[PDB]
C-alpha cells in the first residue's frame, strides 16, 4: 500500500522529493539531489555512527 | 546533459529535446539540401569543387 500511495516510480523523482522535503523551493537538478542524498546518509564527513 | 540535468522537478517539467531541436544527423541530412561552401584554415590537396 505504500507502493500504491507513493507518487514515485523511478529513483530520480524520489531524490527530487527528498530534496524538496529537506529544502523547499530552489528548483532542483539531478546533481544537487544526488549530492544531497549521498552526503545525508552515506558520507563519512557529515554522518557518523560511533 | 542540461536536459537530463533538469529532467527532474515536476515543478516545470520539460519536453524532450527532439522537438525543440534538430538532431545532428537531421542537420547533416538537411545540409545535403543546399549548395554549401566550407571555408577552413588549411590546405586541401586537390579535387574538383575545391
Amino acid at each position: 500500500e505504500t507502493l500504491r500511495v507513493d507518487p514515485t516510480n523511478d529513483r530520480l523523482s524520489a531524490l527530487v522529493e527528498i530534496y524538496r522535503m529537506m529544502r523547499p523551493g530552489e528548483p532542483p537538478t539531478r546533481e544537487a539531489a544526488e549530492s544531497l542524498f549521498e552526503n545525508l546518509f552515506f558520507s563519512e564527513d557529515r554522518y557518523d555512527l560511533s | 546533459a542540461r536536459f537530463e540535468n533538469r529532467g527532474v522537478d515536476p515543478m516545470r517539467p520539460l519536453l524532450p529535446p527532439q522537438s525543440l531541436w534538430l538532431r545532428v544527423d537531421e542537420l547533416f541530412s538537411e545540409l545535403k539540401n543546399w549548395p554549401r561552401v566550407q571555408l577552413k584554415t588549411e590546405h586541401l590537396p586537390t579535387k574538383a569543387a575545391n
